[PDB]
DNA sequence: ACGTCCCTCTCGA
RNA sequence: UCGAGAAGG
């Protein structure tokens, strides 16, 4: 029943997900426009933790003596302490990082940080250190405005939908939001120098690799997500209901499941175990 | 061996369209029917080793087309016709949309 | 595969294809292309001279044989029709020269009569307007018998010294 | 709002055995049911009544029945569906059939 | 009959289905004594020859991507990006 | 008459042709089919006009077949007769029932009934001819005929004419 | 050779326009009138009969050409005939909608019961839909049992009955009960206004309501109702058509010579029934016609699960296919499958004779169909098949380009491999061929879980392409290495299992050590070993 | 009014 | 060549 109801649906050449009639089901497949194989459970370090540890890890204050970057973490360190025209960009960065933490706490209200997202950043900075042999005793050769500006310019090129009018541009802005919030979380200025110990070449190589692996992770117009989605729950249901352990009474309500799959699909107003969860 | 509905779906998910046609047309069925440009149904007399095409009823010797479809579909359309249903096969579109 | 396009009596009641308003090859309502025997003989000749020049990149009833050898070069001998056509055209053309033909077209195409009438009037030599309107039936009231004979006499002088 | 509760119920039965399925597949089926105005069932009456092609709808549950209303109400088939080309032995607009391949004569002389 | 080559929305990257059909089409064609534009390095298989044509980007093919409404965006093999 | 029509036609090429004189063999195969061809719609398609500026358009590659189809666009000189037009021609045949007339690529036949009453016939003539009071229709004379009716015979549209009405016959 | 060549231009179907047959169009396309309910029974001898089966329909015998298109069995599609019915007759699948139209039109004048003045009807006729408009009219018209004279004109204004069916025909009651005959409703439907029936839910040229009542029935050609040789034996649908003509040819002589009211009304409901069970033999009431047994109606021919659509068009039994018991192999590579020698010598792929393989193909052709690297047939450019297994010229046969060599499938060929559950697209992948002995499909150990296959008697399907395009299709899209990371769960679906998994734990311990002699053997067992100790 | 998927064999008019 | 039964993953 599933497969016969979804086969029509596929990703068309403008990233719309339509049937034979041309009726739109999804404006970007998976609400982000990404192929399912290229996605791995990543960690958003900006949502979880105390606000106190948040400053320790992301805040950089050039207008300070304790909360500034030590000139041992990078070359332009003493010539950068108190740089007013640069600390404005440090504030612009940390103002976006705080917007992220509140924005993520809106979507994932329970405090969950591990979610599937394309491009494994933790592996890229791992291979960067392993490739360029980064010395955690000598300082980095990056300016403050190399990192934050290179990250901002990287987001402009992480493309899902190409278009002209603001309709597409504003929906494209939405399609990347999460991955950008993780990108900002993993390429904060403090992180890049204090614990990543990156160099200029290594950090450019990381940006170039993030741009490429992302452009690969995008769906390919022609993917038969219709039958693919139907199959994706088909094989599990053929398993499932592997009977084990007893407990009746409520019987854990719809623990249905295999007849709820029946119940859910044909809807049917007569429910087998209705239950109001009043908070 | 049966290449059934279950197996059809996996090729669809794979996107192997050209193969799915081959596995369903060159590996079975396939037929060279002659259909009328007027009524899209298989009335044309195909006197081809004499070169003479015609469709009596809607008399025409000029608007005839060759189409490659499974013989099980030719059978199906002829079966629907014996039930008084006309499944007209047209070699062009009009809906657009 | 047979010929496609884009879209019966001499009483202006021509075919559905051969109606006055017909589509240009680019796509505009253009008038139909009717051409008399002289207007024809020349158009085929100039298109066959064009073809001889492209394959390179790699007086009196005696032009009959010079056109006959051109047809043996430009097109295959598998076309007895174009051979029979050019023989008929050069033997039945009223005007041999490009200038005289164009001048004929000037006189004919100002009256605003149907293209097929234009073609059939440059092909058939008539004297009396009663003779003209009878061989081409579609006229009758379209042109004054004096005005028609005014054209006929103008056209008779414009005839090539055959 | 009903859309989210629909996904919530189907996520609960799949994750009842750990399993896990990527959001996109379930949200596809959920949106498919949703994007109509209301809840459309996944049976012979719920989605098969759609204005799609006759030849792909008869291949589900109600076969000869639909083909009879097709001749009666004088339907016309778009053929843009999957199961239509299958019945017709035609290369479907699926994946490798979602485009057409041409040759540029300019390129043919460009590459000697 | 509608599209311009400067107003292009579809992704500049070649899809896996585009590559798979282009390769098969060229391989099928080479198998039918078609002229090979690439320099042949001693290959008996037309699929490898088609892959060599794709590597040197010497395939005269051009994709016509049909959008849902009926529009079509022409992309030559030459200009499509092959990452994948 | 004689007309110039904006026709079109679709040719299919085998993949072995895809390279050099591609544009040329398509032009060549277009002539090989449409030249001297006769259809019931347009009549004698005689000469393909302006060989140089001939459109080719792109060629769609077939599905499981490697061939490619091209919608070729062209302009041509056509000749479709009509019931009522008067045409002049040269006599060709001469039989007991009448005589044929070569009007261009097409043969029109006149019946002894479709000739006036003063027209007699002389079979014992060298060459056989149709005599009359003052005129004689020899085996190769030039005659003005009115086409009375046309019939489409495969690839040769034939006709039947008259010279009985006024202003027809002599030259 | 397959099928001959026809000059007709080839295209593809792009619109399938469903309509209804007009009994004039049936009479126009039909070859001859089917009048005798006999097959070859002229005198049961060599020929058929000019009445049914090949009275210009299509050949019945193998060594005989068609009476119309003299082309014979393969390539001859079969041509339709017809039976002129002695009296009009309802249709089975339309008997419901035929009733529903009378519940809307005037049974005297033919106009709509509620035209273009009543408010709710005009909200309904404005619905420019399809059967959704037909549903609104039928409900808002069935109630009114009269017409109108004007009301601020529209005709007449007679009374309408309460019409409900009785298995086969319709009856309506005025207030007096009266049976509504087929011929009666036929006249009512033909008088329905051109604007009325179109706005009802029909079509001016494709589906007129008067064509739901059959006046002339199309006789299908022999292909859909064949003849078996058990000195023959026809099909059930051939039997059913003889029954229809038998009920018809009676009703003709009844209504001509005789004139009994009960007898003519008798054999009419019989013909009404034989035309009914011919299409569907599973009706509401109805005895469900049996012939010396039930009978397979045309609806049962098209019914799901099998019946053309589900079993012959959405799924096909196919050539170039294999199936055998599967066994496991740790020394085989992941993306390849072990194919028995027997299967490779049976399955073939047709390679176009090209200057690349010509020397390799000539070697294979002259090898033979029983030697492993060989070929079974070679197909000339002349479109004829040369059986290398029997032909006299098989030993020499000089090859030419543009020919085809149906050569045995050999090592590292793309094939399709399939387990029978077939639920995920990971249950059907492409494998390299590695021709092996013994009668089992020997596949790799780790591509176990994606197929869900063990080796306790498991059996698996193998399919092999035939074109170079669909080889690329399998190798570039459906290959096993591509499928390693599944989209269904964003994680890989293949892994190290059983002995490889138990041993990799027993090996990766600090307690585990290996000495010089055995270390060297392990290193050489690695295919991509750098040669460095 | 639907009521999984393919396989191998053997019995009856 | 249609209907009934047994059996494998
Ligand atoms: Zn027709
Ligand atoms: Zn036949
Ligand atoms: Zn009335």
């Amino acid at each position: 029943r599933l497969v016969k109801a979804l086969e029509d649906i596929m990703v068309h050449y403008d990233n719309t997900t339509r049937n034979s009639l041309g009726n739109v089901i999804q404006f970007i497949y998976g609400e982000d426009g990404m192929d399912a194989a290229h996605i791995e459970k990543q960690s958003l370090d900006t949502i979880g933790g105390s606000d106190a540890a948040f400053e320790k890890r992301y805040r950089v204050d050039l207008l300070n003596t304790d909360h500034t970057l030590d000139p041992s973490l990078l070359e332009s360190g003493s010539e950068i302490l108190g740089d007013l025209k640069l600390q404005v960009l440090l504030d612009e960065e940390y103002k976006q990082l705080v917007k992220d933490r509140k924005f993520l706490r809106e979507v994932f209200v329970d405090g969950e940080a591990n979610w599937p997202l394309p491009v494994n950043i933790r592996r890229i900075i791992q291979n960067a250190q392993q490739t360029f042999h980064i010395d955690h005793t000598k300082p980095s050769d990056l300016t403050i405005k190399d990192i934050v500006l290179g990250v901002k310019d990287l987001q402009e090129n992480l493309l899902v939908l190409r278009g002209k009018n603001e309709i597409i541009q504003n929906a494209q802005r939405d399609a990347v939001t999460l991955f950008c919030c993780l990108l900002r979380s993993r390429l904060a200025t403090r992180r890049v120098l204090q614990e990543y110990r990156l160099t200029k070449q290594a950090f450019d190589w990381v940006l170039s690799n993030i741009e490429a692996q992302f452009l690969r992770s995008v769906v390919h117009p022609g993917e038969m997500v219709g039958v693919l989605a139907a199959q994706s729950i088909g094989e599990p249901a053929t398993q499932m209901t592997l009977n084990t352990f007893h407990f009746a009474g409520v019987a854990s309500k719809k623990v249905s499941g295999v007849p709820r799959l029946k119940e859910i699909l044909n809807v049917a107003k007569n429910m087998k175990t209705p239950s109001l969860t009043v908070y | 061996l049966r290449f059934g509905e279950m197996e059809r779906d996996c090729m669809i998910a794979h996107g192997a369209a050209s193969f799915l046609k081959e596995r369903l047309m060159e590996a079975s069925d396939a037929f060279r029917v002659h259909i009328c440009g007027i009524c899209g149904l298989m009335t044309v007399i195909a006197k081809l080793n004499h070169n003479q095409f015609e469709c009596k009823g809607c008399d025409n010797k000029i608007d005839i087309y060759q189409i490659h479809i499974p013989y099980a579909a030719k059978l199906l359309f002829q079966e629907l016709m014996a039930m008084n249903i006309t499944p007209r096969l047209y070699t062009d579109r009009s809906r657009d949309f | 595969v047979s010929t496609s396009t884009f879209q019966n009596a001499a009483t202006l009641q021509l075919g559905q294809e051969f109606q006055l308003k017909q589509i240009n090859h680019q796509g505009e309502e253009e008038e139909l292309i009717a051409l008399n025997l002289s207007e024809a003989r020349l158009v085929i000749k100039e298109a066959l001279v064009e073809r001889r020049r492209a394959f390179k990149r790699s007086t009196r009833e005696k032009e009959l044989e010079s056109i006959d050898v051109l047809l043996e070069q430009t097109t295959g001998g598998n076309n007895k029709d174009l051979k029979n056509t050019m023989q008929y055209l050069t033997n039945f053309s009223r005007f041999r020269d490009q200038e005289t033909v164009g001048a004929v077209i000037q006189l004919l195409k100002s009256t605003g009569l149907h293209p097929f009438e234009v073609a059939q009037l440059g092909s058939l030599a008539c004297d009396t307007a009663d003779e003209a309107k009878t061989l081409i039936p579609s006229l009758n009231n379209k042109i004054s018998d004096d005005e028609l004979e005014r054209i006929l006499k103008e056209l008779s002088n414009l005839e090539t010294l055959y | 709002a009903g859309r989210a509760a629909l996904y919530k119920e189907v996520y609960n039965v799949i994750a009842s055995d750990g399993s896990y399925v990527n959001y996109r597949h379930m949200a596809l089926l959920v949106d498919v049911m949703t994007t109509q105005g209301g809840l459309t069932s996944v049976t012979r009456h719920g989605f098969n009544r759609s204005n799609t092609g006759a030849l792909m709808r008869c291949s589900f549950e109600e076969t000869v029945e639909i083909l009879f209303e097709a001749g009666a109400s004088a339907e016309l088939d778009d053929c843009r569906g999957v199961s239509e080309n299958v019945i017709l032995g035609q290369m479907a607009p699926i994946g490798t059939g979602a485009f057409d391949v041409m040759i540029d004569e300019e390129s043919l002389v460009k590459y000697m | 009959k509608a599209i311009p080559k400067d107003q292009r929305a579809t992704t500049p990257y070649m899809t896996k289905y585009e590559r798979a059909r282009i390769l098969g089409t060229r391989a099928l064609q080479i198998s039918m004594n078609a002229p090979v534009f690439v320099d042949l390095e001693g290959e008996t298989d037309p699929l490898r020859i088609a892959m060599k044509e794709l590597a040197e980007k010497k395939i005269p093919l051009v994709i016509r991507r049909y959008l849902p409404d009926g529009s079509f965006e022409d992309w030559s093999v030459e200009e499509l990006i092959v990452d994948l | 008459m004689f007309f110039i029509k904006d026709l079109s036609l679709n040719i299919t090429l085998h993949p072995s042709f895809f390279g050099p004189r591609m544009k040329q063999y398509l032009k060549t195969k277009l002539l090989e089919e449409v030249e001297g061809s006769c259809t019931g719609k347009f009549g004698y398609i005689l000469c393909v006009l302006d060989y140089d500026n001939i459109d080719i358009q792109r060629g769609r590659i077939l599905p499981t077949d490697g061939s490619a189809e091209f919608n070729v666009k062209y302009r041509a000189v056509v000749f479709k007769p009509f019931k009522g037009e008067v045409v002049d021609g040269t006599v060709v045949s001469c039989s007991q029932h009448g005589f044929e007339v070569q009007v261009g690529p097409m043969k029109v036949f006149v019946t002894k009934h479709l000739m006036p009453q003063d027209l007699t016939f002389n079979a014992g003539s060298n060459p056989p001819s149709y005599q009359s009071s003052e005129d004689v229709i020899t085996i190769k004379s030039r005659i003005r005929v009115k086409i009375e009716g046309c019939i489409s015979q495969v690839s040769s549209i034939h006709a039947i004419g008259s010279i009985k009405e006024d202003y027809l016959g002599a030259i | 050779v397959g099928q001959q060549y026809s000059s007709a231009p080839l295209r593809t179907v792009k619109e399938v326009q469903f309509g209804l047959f007009s009994p004039e169009e049936v009479r126009a396309i039909s070859v001859a009138k089917i009048r005798f309910p006999e097959t070859m029974d002229e005198t049961q001898t060599r020929a058929k009969i000019g009445g049914l089966n090949d009275p210009r329909l299509g050949s019945i015998d193998r060594n005989l050409k068609c009476q119309t298109c003299q082309e014979g069995m393969n390539e001859c599609p079969g041509h339709f005939g017809h039976i002129d019915l002695a009296k009009p007759v309802f249709h089975v699948g339309f008997i419901a909608k035929i009733k529903k139209v009378c519940e809307c039109v005037c049974m005297h004048c033919g106009k709509l019961l509620l035209d273009e003045h009543n408010e709710l009807m005009r909200q309904a006729l404005a619905i420019k839909d399809s059967k959704k408009r037909f549903a609104a009219i039928w409900t808002l018209c069935k109630t009114k049992m009269v017409c109108e004279t004007d009301v601020p004109s529209r005709g007449c204004g007679n009374t309408q009955p309460t019409i409900r069916k009785d298995g086969l025909k319709l009856v309506g009651s005025w207030k007096e009960l009266r049976v509504l005959s087929t011929e009666e409703i036929l006249n009512i439907f033909k008088h329905i206004s051109v604007k009325d029936f179109t706005s009802l839910g029909f079509n001016e040229v494709f589906s007129r309501p008067e064509w739901m009542i059959l006046t002339c029935l199309p006789v299908p050609p022999p292909p859909v109702r064949p003849s078996i040789s058990f000195q023959r034996g026809e099909d059930d649908l051939t039997f059913k058509l003889a029954d229809i003509l038998k009920a018809n040819i009676s009703l003709e002589t009844l209504e001509h010579n005789g004139a009994p009211h009960h007898a003519i009304e008798e054999a009419e409901s019989l013909l009404q029934f034989h035309v009914a069970t011919y299409m569907d033999n599973d009706i509401a009431g109805q005895p469900q016609a049996l012939q010396k047994s039930p009978v397979k109606s045309i609806r049962a021919r098209l019914k799901g699960k099998e019946g053309r659509i589900r079993g012959n068009l959405m799924g096909k039994r196919v050539d170039f296919s294999a199936r055998t018991v599967i066994s496991g192999d740790p020394n085989l590579e992941l993306d390849q499958v072990g194919v028995p020698k027997s299967i490779a010598k049976t399955l073939t792929y047709p390679e176009v004779v090209t200057p690349y393989n010509i020397d390799r193909l000539t070697q294979l052709v002259r090898n033979g169909p029983n030697e492993h690297p060989g070929a079974k047939y070679v197909i000339r450019d002349s479109g004829d098949r040369i059986d290398l297994r029997y032909s006299k010229r098989a030993g020499d046969i000089q090859l030419q380009y543009g020919w085809k060599v149906e050569r045995h499938i050999m090592d590292n060929d793309p094939v399709l491999f399939n387990r029978q559950p077939s639920l995920h697209k990971m249950s059907m992948m492409a494998h390299r061929v590695k021709v092996i002995p013994y009668s089992t499909f020997r596949l790799n150990l780790s591509v176990t879980s994606p197929y869900n296959a063990d080796f306790d008697g498991d059996e698996m399907n193998l399919h092999v392409p035939q074109s170079e395009e669909t080889r690329a299709e399998l190798s570039q899209l459906c290959a096993v290495p591509l499928q390693i990371v599944s989209p269904q769960s964003n994680k890989p679906c293949m892994g190290i299992v059983q002995d490889t998994l138990c041993g990799i734990r027993k090996l990766t311990l600090r307690d585990t050590f290996i000495e010089l002699d055995q270390v060297l053997n392990m290193l050489y067992w690695v295919p991509d070993w750098d040669g460095v100790i």
